[PDB]
């Protein structure tokens, strides 16, 4: 059936330039307009532009006129997006879509582009011990700062998964070129610090597997 | 030249409910309007095009209407899988801009966040860095505003915020805010407060810890 395959995620450094692929199967790209749409982490869909593969006629959103360049090669049934002079502002998912005026509307799974200088860094996992007002209440919330790592992802389990519920592992945010995420766990005031609560965070890239017992701070 | 103003940005609803999302083009788009649904971690999918013609596999519960500049998408009996974002795009002229999007979330009662602040771990101080964290867990609606302060002085830079999406089993939200200071600065001040302003309280829920009061 129709399928628009986009390159895998892409890693590139500020100032560099990337070219994302979007290949179409089950239909000839020139029967429609190939679009490229950007979607910043947790933000709207911004249409970058389109390329009428038939005519080579490209149209863009003024904001991307100089930053973007869409091209195509009906041969390989592929369209492309050439982003120039990367900025941290270009970190977003880049969707290509084949469509025009009717019901023929197909989208690609998306390519996530991340603008970062960082090299494959292990995270610094820091056990987050509480700010006590929560102590004299039913449950205590502990957490882990999995900081300054690269690249995503990281699986954060607690007590080796024994602690499955009450956990909130937060999405990572790329700041100053490196990832930082924090996860939280709520356990009864009975379980901690009386019993052990350790956060296990695994970072496959750097191959780091690190456990960290949340020891009450010097309070 | 033409921009779509989608409304509302967020809309809370429940199964069985009817809902209408709107998009107003900054100019006449002649019904060259399409509506897209984007579910979590998925690529947009067309629901309606030409203002009112339902796309393939889009059930009858979705209707589309409008003319000229004002357009609407109505979902009649909200099934559980209709929850997602909705974008309208005009294809009247270049650029084929999108509306800002409408997130349709599961309505549930308000819940104030469970806030928790965490001073910097001794291990981080050892590296000359210092991050104070604040978890604002299980709250609803998602409109919340965190504000950091270091000795009563607001601190805007250094803050790193993140959000989970509406929980599957209880539909609440969660946020985590991190202030990243240097040790030099950190050990030069005493009060770190995290201020959360949410719909459930008129005054900010605040959490503080003093660096040398421990």
């Amino acid at each position: 059936e129709v399928q628009l395959q986009q390159s895998g995620a892409e890693l590139v450094k500020p100032g560099a330039s990337v070219k994302l692929s979007c290949t179409a199967s089950g239909f000839n790209i020139k029967d429609t307009y190939m679009h490229w749409v950007k979607q910043r982490p947790e933000k709207g869909l911004e249409w970058i532009g389109r390329i009428d593969p038939a005519s080579g006629n490209t149209k863009y959103d003024p904001k991307f006129q100089d930053k973007a360049t869409i091209t195509a090669d009906t041969s390989s049934n592929t369209a492309y997006l050439q982003l120039s002079s990367l900025t941290s502002e270009d970190t977003a998912v880049y969707y290509c879509a084949g469509y025009d005026y009717g019901n023929f509307d197909y989208w690609g799974q998306g390519t996530t582009l991340t603008v970062s200088s960082a090299e494959t860094t292990p995270p610094s996992v820091y056990p987050l011990a509480p700010g006590t007002a929560a102590l004299k209440s039913s449950m205590v919330t502990l957490g882990c700062l999995v900081k300054g790592y690269f690249p995503e992802p990281v699986t954060v389990t607690w007590n080796s998964g024994s602690l499955s519920s009450g956990v909130h592992t937060f999405p990572a945010v790329l700041q100053s070129d490196l990832y930082t995420l924090s996860s939280s766990v709520t356990v009864p005031s009975s379980t901690w610090p009386s019993q052990t609560v350790t956060c296990n965070v695994a970072h496959p890239a750097s191959s780091t597997k690190v456990d960290k017992k949340i020891v009450p701070r010097n309070c | 030249d033409i921009q779509m103003t989608q409304s509302p940005a967020s809309l809370s609803a429940s199964v069985g409910e009817t809902v209408t999302i709107t998009c107003r083009a900054s100019g006449n788009i002649h019904n060259y309007l399409a509506w897209y649904q984007q579910k979590q971690g998925k690529s947009p999918q067309l629901l309606v095009y030409n203002a009112k013609t339902l796309a393939d596999g889009v059930p009858s519960r979705f209707s589309g209407s409008g003319s000229g500049t004002q357009y609407s998408l109505k979902i009649n009996s909200l099934q559980p899988e209709d929850f997602g974002s909705y974008y309208c795009q005009h294809f009247w002229s270049t650029p084929w801009t999108f509306g800002g999007g409408t997130k349709l979330e599961i309505k549930r009662a308000d819940a104030a966040p469970t806030v928790s602040i965490f001073p910097p771990s001794s291990e981080q101080l050892t590296s000359g860095g210092a991050s104070v964290v604040c978890f604002l867990n299980n709250f609803y609606p998602k409109d919340i505003n965190v504000k950091w302060k270091i000795d009563g002085s607001e601190r805007q830079n250094g803050v790193l915020n993140s959000w989970t999406d509406q929980d599957s089993k209880d539909s609440t939200y969660s946020m985590s805010s991190t202030l990243t200071l240097t040790k030099d600065e950190y050990e030069r001040h005493n009060s770190y407060t995290c201020e959360a302003t949410h719909k459930t309280s008129t005054s900010p829920i605040v959490k503080s810890f003093n660096r040398n009061e421990c």
